[PDB]
């Protein structure tokens, strides 16, 4: 559980690296939900992308050394939560690649 | 002139893997004519001793015994003897040593009792006791280890197995370790390790320290969550 | 709960989302015995409005309320090309739904520590 | 719950020693933990009365012993000098008292011419006669309401209660006694003398068996009753013998295939074998010949109290291995790793009651008529199991098959072969066709020359999927099957 | 009638479920959840390390159990540690048995 | 507390430490009347590896554990010269070591 | 506590301390009606060690232990000149002297 500390301007873009166990059942990025304290998915292994983050993020899979990359095209200065990657059906406790912005 | 024959405890058989028989002669005149081979039940002997000292702190003679007996010989219990060659004795003296026969084999129970509250109030030193109750045969070997690695034997002083009050064939020892009260009050974990020929892996250990040993308060924090959880 | 209160019949629903490329045989088996095709009715797969490629489907199995009350497992099976073993048996029975009572007991003992 | 099993209820007279044996699942922990016999005090938990670790209480000092038999998997507590005070609820178990793992034993001590016989058994009563008169007018007398209300007519007619089982001479002999028949009859010959009759229900012979295992009951009833049809109850709460197996032919629906019944021996002692025991098999099984079959009174019976451990070392065995008609199967039968095989007998079932298994194959290699050729047993997976195969999918083969061994722990694991007609996974009959689907082909499609002694692989088309397999013996019964390596997949029958 | 959902001996957490039939009808049967948890209260934080500090905070997330630091010794599992036993000059590392009942060699 | 669990017996230890002329005579008594001598056992005095002049002794009493959870008091009487009044007493009971605070804190949530 | 544990009886003490002159009257009354003189025994006044002019006194009431367990609320009354109304009453029972054992803190 490591938490990458990234900074970028209003237009500055951030890339996120997470491990890929090659399971491919579900690998996902999760913004921290501060309004309730749990974790809410933003991108996963099936197209679901958040309405507030509509078409501003994408995922990339690499088998060379098992990369799952989140690329954010835009950035509306909205404080990015703890983008904790995880695997499996259970989002809340599948957390691993901790990232904060 | 003093001569003592000491049998090999199970601790020596376990840790050193060698059964050494010691017939020591001390506090006498020096003649350097010592050559003792531990004689078996028959006339033959196994080996000679080594490392005899021709000097003593009180300016006397000090001798030691040394042997290497195969362990099944100890298990069967054939009688052993030590006979002296030193010329100070007009007639050689024979010391008989052997294992007691087929006893039972119970296993110890180890209990660590922390220092009493009255003793802790004095802020001098606290005594922690290790009680080994229930064993059988009469040999047990207790070591103390302050938080990590071994305490040196000046500190504690375990007694000798002495038949338990009301349990016909079991015994009990007692080893007491004296420490500074701060040392006990900071919160150090003190461990008692018993080696016995009846425990699982011959050894076991029980540790106790400041807050485990009879604490005044229990401080817990159950934090159960997701009480639902698709199970 | 309302249709159970009605006291006539109950309908367990098996719903499959995703469904990348149509393709799915859905079978309803109870106690390892495949149930009659008359009881369970499936649906023609329609798309997803969350993703046009995605395809969802439903299959309802109706029974008497007493059968569900008893506790029979009635678990539905899904067969898709995507399927790892090429089948699923997702799960449900009366006593595995949302609980109504919780008596959590939290026994605390200073000489517990070796869980029987 | 606790896998500990013992007598649910002991009883005895004062001053008589009692022996209470408690069974525990044999594991290293269970074999080396503390064995305790405690008394559930009215308010307060157990007070430990005796322990395996040399402890004995204030009482049980010189009166009691507690021996541990790890090999049997039991421990026996012996209590001598029983008294009326030593009656109540006790627990026998392992580990800590306040912990569960235990069994409850209800001990009751009863205050201390007599004839005591089991129910439904021969008994006879003596009544001293005055010889001064040749034969005074005498009959049988019963102890019911301070005056022998007519129990046998002086003319010799039998009472409706004691009908057709009494003979009188002074000796009176009655057989097939029910539980209510016995009593302290006062008989006169008027020279009144006392007598005593007692009937005791036979104590159950506790049998502690494992889940997914087998049990054997030995109904050694007296030869006399021997020829009367015999049965095997399963005693419920209220007196109703859910008859499981019957010599007459009755069969229990939820016990098909599995149960086998040995034929009666010279005397009258047959054994009933049950396999694949489950948690619902725990209960009192009552024997008893009395032609009808239903356990009815006035019949000699023998009792067992089976307890099925829910923590068993026996591994899971696939209960059914259904297969395609004309194809093949694979039956992996577990056995005790400790003791290796002697004879790997493999059987069938005649019925749910008779069910005499027919050793299709044996370690020697003898095979039955219809399975001559088309069946084999192939030891490996050596590590404590094996794999019996049966190719050429005939329908009639549907049923239950037992993986017998003549080692020690005789689990007779049972497997159900549900045959279903469908596409065959490998190709036909030689002369040499053979075929297995590409999805099934991830392994290594092989050929063996069939020998009832030992399967030996011989050359054929050894390539990739080719139409898929094939057989060639360019220059008997032969097999063309898939192999996993350690284990084995299906077969193929060529000539 | 209890259906034992889980029995985790790493944490003394047993969850069983039951449909209790209070009234003699349908739709009034209470489906339950009997979570039972035994708190060690004297076990160390590191169960296999005797000298570790005492454990005061016990977290139980019923999802990680329905499907790693343990809280209680399993009675069927042999827990051992290594201790130095210096006797003579010869210090030797020996395999002490933390749970002695379960650690007898077969 | 790990011995009471077994619910077999209870071993109470009287530790006299410190005396000079090693002659210490210890008895056990419960409720006045002295306990008969085959319950406890007393070790012979041994020098304290610490204090070079002093000595120590330990006397154990094994009572049936039920008795000990009846909160019965057992007292250790020890006699030695250096003792002011020539004797001294110590009392132990079921509640001598009871913890003062069971400070628990339960956090129950339905949200992970 | 030990006397209660023995269960045979229990003595309640009334420690009337720091009064002058020496004379004083001590009496007991459980519920309202004066307890009979054989039950309790009052000591004679003696000079208090610390304060030099004040003399203390004791009154012991012996009651059954089971009666004490029922919390019968006895009261020891003292009559003395220096008192404002010449009478002061103090009551005790099993309930009195019990601290807050259970301290539950429910928080949302
Ligand atoms: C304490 O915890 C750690 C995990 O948090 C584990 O330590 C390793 O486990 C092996 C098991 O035998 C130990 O023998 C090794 O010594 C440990 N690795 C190391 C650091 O040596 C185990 O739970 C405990 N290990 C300790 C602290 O001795
Ligand atoms: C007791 O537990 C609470 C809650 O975890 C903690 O805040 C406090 O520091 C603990 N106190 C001690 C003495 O352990
Ligand atoms: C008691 O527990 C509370 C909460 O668990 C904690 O905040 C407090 O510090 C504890 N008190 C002590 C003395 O440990
Ligand atoms: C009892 O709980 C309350 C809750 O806040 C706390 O304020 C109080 O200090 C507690 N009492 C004691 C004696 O700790």
């Amino acid at each position: 559980l490591p938490e990458v500390k990234v900074e970028g301007e209003l237009g500055g873009s951030v890339t996120i690296k997470c491990p890929l166990p090659e399971m491919h059942v579900r690998i996902y990025l999760c913004r921290e939900m501060a309004g309730s304290g749990t974790c809410g998915t933003v991108v996963s292994t099936t197209n679901f992308i958040k309405a507030e983050y509509k078409g501003r993020v994408t995922l990339k899979q690499y088998p060379r050394k098992n990369l799952f990359l989140v690329e954010v095209t835009q950035l509306t200065e909205s404080d990015s939560g703890v983008y904790a990657c995880g695997a499996g059906m259970n989002t809340d406790r599948g957390k691993t690649q901790k990232v904060t912005l | 002139i003093r001569v003592f024959a000491i049998p090999p405890s199970f601790a020596s058989i376990f840790l050193t893997k060698s059964t050494k028989l010691t017939c020591l002669v001390t506090d006498l005149t020096t003649y350097d004519s010592v050559t003792i081979s531990w004689t078996r039940q028959n006339g033959e002997a196994v080996k000679t001793h080594t490392n005899i000292s021709e000097s003593h702190p009180n300016a006397t003679f000090s001798a030691v015994g040394e042997a290497s007996i195969c362990e099944d010989d100890w298990n069967s219990g054939e009688r052993f003897t030590c006979t002296v060659t030193h010329t100070d004795l007009p007639s050689p003296l024979k010391q008989t040593i052997s294992r007691p026969k087929g006893v039972a084999l119970h296993r110890p129970d180890v209990y660590l009792l922390p220092p009493a509250r009255e003793q802790l109030n004095l802020r001098e030193s606290a005594t922690i006791t290790c009680l080994v109750t229930g064993f059988s045969p009469a040999d047990v070997f207790v070591q103390w280890m302050q938080r990590g690695q071994p305490l040196s034997p000046e500190k504690y002083v375990t007694s000798a197995p002495m038949p338990e009050p009301q349990a016909p064939g079991r015994y009990f020892a007692h080893s007491i370790l004296t420490v500074s009260e701060e040392e006990w009050n900071t919160g150090e974990t003190y461990t008692c390790v018993v080696a016995h020929e009846a425990l699982p892996n011959r050894v076991t250990e029980r540790t106790v320290d400041k807050s485990t040993g009879k604490p005044t308060l229990y401080n817990v924090s159950l934090v159960m969550s997701d009480t639902a959880g698709t199970c | 709960r309302e249709q159970l209160n009605l006291r006539e019949s109950a309908t367990i629903t098996c719903l499959v989302t995703g469904f990348s490329p149509a393709d799915v045989f859905v079978q309803w088996m109870q106690r390892g015995q495949p149930l009659s095709p008359e009881k369970y009715v499936t649906s023609a797969p329609m798309p997803e409005p969350q993703a046009p490629g995605r395809y969802f489907a439903h299959s309802i199995l109706t029974v008497s309320e007493e059968e569900w009350n008893t506790g029979e497992t009635y678990t539905c099976v899904v067969a898709h090309e995507a399927l790892p073993n090429r089948v699923t048996e997702r799960t449900v029975d009366k006593s595995t739904g949302k609980p109504t009572l919780y008596n959590v007991s939290l026994v605390m003992s200073d000489t517990a520590g070796t869980c029987y | 719950k606790s896998p500990i099993f013992g007598p649910e209820e002991v009883n005895s007279v004062e001053g008589n020693s009692v022996s209470i044996t408690c069974y525990y699942p044999p594991t290293s922990v269970n074999r080396h933990t503390r064995k305790y016999w405690c008394r559930q005090g009215a308010r307060g938990g157990c007070i430990t009365l005796i322990s395996s670790e040399g402890y004995v209480s204030s009482k049980y000092a010189g009166r009691a012993n507690l021996t541990n038999f790890p090999e049997n998997g039991t421990f026996v507590v012996n209590i001598a000098q029983l008294s009326q005070d030593d009656s109540g609820r006790y627990k026998c178990g392992l580990g800590i008292n306040s912990r569960g793992l235990s069994f409850d034993v209800s001990l009751e001590v009863s205050q201390g011419k007599v004839y005591t016989v089991d129910l439904g058994r021969t008994v006879t009563i003596n009544c001293p006669f005055k010889t001064e008169n040749a034969q005074k007018r005498k009959s049988l007398y019963k102890q019911i309401g301070l005056y022998p209300v007519l129990v046998i007519d002086s003319s010799g007619y039998v009472n409706p209660n004691y009908t057709g089982r009494i003979r009188l001479d002074f000796s009176v002999v009655i057989n097939q006694l029910r539980l209510s028949d016995a009593g302290q009859y006062l008989c006169q010959a008027s020279n009144k003398k006392n007598a005593d009759l007692q009937v005791l229900k036979p104590e159950p012979e506790l049998v502690y068996e494992d889940l997914r295992g087998s049990v054997t009951f030995h109904c050694a009833l007296g030869p006399e009753v021997a020829n009367v049809a015999k049965f095997l109850c399963r005693q419920s709460s209220g007196e109703n013998c859910d008859v499981v197996v019957n010599t007459l032919g009755k069969r229990a629906p939820a016990f098909e295939g599995r149960i086998l019944l040995n034929p009666q021996d010279k005397d009258g002692s047959f054994s009933v074998v049950i396999t694949g025991l489950r948690k619902e098999d725990a209960g009192r099984y009552l024997c008893g010949a009395h032609s009808d079959g239903q356990l009815q009174e006035g019949s000699p019976i023998q009792a067992w109290q089976l307890f099925v451990n829910e923590e068993s070392t026996i591994p899971r065995s696939p209960t059914v291995v259904k297969g395609v008609a004309g194809g093949s199967v694979a039956v992996l039968c577990p056995y005790n790793r400790k003791e290796s095989k002697s004879i790997k007998y493999w059987c069938l079932w005649e019925g749910a009651q008779n069910g005499r298994c027919p050793l299709l194959v044996d370690s020697e290699g003898w095979v039955k008529a219809q399975y001559e050729g088309r069946l084999s047993l192939l030891e490996e997976p050596g590590n404590g199991t094996f794999t019996v195969i049966l190719n050429q999918l005939t329908s009639r083969d549907a049923g239950f098959y037992w993986c017998l061994t003549n080692g020690d722990t005789l689990w007779r694991t049972t497997v159900e072969i549900k045959i279903i007609e469908g596409e065959p996974n490998l190709k036909v009959p030689g002369n040499v066709p053979c075929h297995f689907p590409c999805k099934f082909s991830s392994y290594e499609k092989y050929w063996c020359k069939w020998n009832n002694t030992g399967c030996q692989a011989l050359p054929s088309q050894d390539e990739g999927p080719s139409k898929s397999r094939l057989v060639s013996l360019t220059l008997g019964w032969y097999w063309c099957g898939v192999k996993q390596g350690h284990f084995y997949g299906e077969t193929a029958a060529v000539y | 009638e209890r259906i034992v959902l889980v029995d985790n001996k790493c944490k003394c957490a047993r969850i069983t479920s039951r449909i209790i039939r209070s009234s003699e009808d349908p739709n009034e049967d209470i489906v339950e959840r009997n979570i039972r948890i035994i708190v060690p209260l004297n076990n160390r934080e590191n169960i296999s390390d005797p000298t570790s500090p005492l454990r005061t905070r016990f977290v139980y997330h019923l999802s990680d159990l329905c499907k790693e630091t343990c809280y209680t010794y399993d009675r069927n599992k042999c827990y051992t540690a290594v201790v130095p036993l210096v006797y003579g000059g010869e210090t030797k590392m020996v395999e002490t048995a933390l749970t002695p009942d379960a650690c007898y060699p077969d």
